[PDB]
């Protein structure tokens, strides 16, 4: 029987549970203080500096509407057209048939 | 065998750690019983 | 004096804001408070965690236009509850702004606190 | 593999004492395999899984 350690050294880091948990807390806290401080400095601005001066500063999003199309076929410039078929073809065919 | 390096190291596995630790008896059962020509055990300790 | 005045140049108003109580429960709570420049306590090292703060504020304002303020001062002591439920001065609210439009300090405390109203009503009015 | 260094991937060998410690030989068999598989690839022709 073979036993393969495919655990990239995690074995060695001590108190792995608590260590793990700390990283998570430090991250999550840093996120929530940073987002809570910004949401308050942002309201302080709307108070001190009016909400009508900040209202003419947001942009307007535009939302798409449906433009169903008949989808006619595309007609190329004649220059390119004559490149497709042999030049001999011009007027060879009775287009009535 | 999908083995684990962390037998109830972390919080509430449910009964995961128990399942994953039990597997490790095959490293001996291979020798002590009689299926050695039908199966071979290869225990992988899957990491992060 | 009834009538139409533009006397702005000579117009001011001082109001005594109600006491705002704030229950510092979490760690981000204390972070947001330290974020504001007007939150100014004596020992910055004070352990706000799990205490109760009160904000006894006076805001002094001077008009310069119809709606726009010329200047906005807002000051008062910050206090902490003791086990005895006494309140001790911890620091200061010290806000100052020209060309303001509103009072940021009071708005903050409004939304982020409760307003202690030294006014208690009976169950039913009792005619005398 | 340095002397006195256990690779991030390794094989283990059960001591008669009963513990599963790092065996440098086995781990070399394994890591060399991995290398050879990175450069040539491995076939699994005829393997039923």
């Amino acid at each position: 029987p073979v036993m393969a350690d495919l655990n990239g050294g995690l074995q060695f880091v001590p108190e792995l549970k608590e260590f793990t948990a700390k990283l998570r807390k430090e991250l999550v806290e840093t996120s929530e203080v940073r987002k809570a401080v910004s949401i308050e400095t942002a309201l302080e601005h709307k108070v001190v500096n009016g909400n009508s001066a900040d209202a003419a500063y947001a942009q307007v999003e535009i939302q798409p509407r449906a433009n169903i199309q008949l989808d006619f076929p595309e007609l190329k410039p004649y220059k390119q057209v004559k490149q497709i078929a042999p030049a001999e073809l011009e007027g060879l065919l009775d287009l009535e048939r | 065998l999908p083995m684990s390096p962390n037998h109830g190291t972390f919080g509430g596995d449910g009964m995961y750690s128990e399942s994953k630790l039990s597997l490790e008896t095959l490293f001996n059962r291979w020798h002590s019983e009689s299926w050695a020509n039908q199966l071979t055990v290869c225990g992988a300790i899957i990491g992060w | 004096y009834r009538g139409n005045y533009t006397d702005f140049e000579n117009t001011f108003q001082k109001t005594v804001e109600p006491v705002y109580q704030m229950h510092i429960k979490t760690s981000k709570d204390i972070a947001v408070l330290r974020s504001k420049e007007w939150f100014q306590l004596d020992d910055e090292d004070f352990d706000l965690l799990n205490k109760t703060l009160t904000f006894e504020t006076e805001t002094e304002v001077t008009f310069k236009n119809a709606n726009i303020f010329s200047s906005v001062k807002c000051f008062g002591p910050i206090k902490v509850e003791l086990p005895t439920k006494e309140t001790v001065e911890i620091g200061i609210v010290d806000y100052e702004a020209g060309a303001s439009h509103g009072n940021p300090v009071v708005d903050f405390l409004k939304r982020n606190g409760s307003t202690l109203e030294q006014k208690v009503n009976l169950e039913n009015p009792i005619p005398i | 593999i340095p002397r006195e260094t256990i690779p991030f991937l390794h094989l283990r060998k059960k001591t008669p004492a009963g513990d599963w410690k790092y065996d440098r030989q086995l781990s070399s068999l394994f890591l060399d395999g991995l290398e050879k598989a990175a450069f040539n690839g491995v076939t699994f022709k005829d393997k039923y899984v």
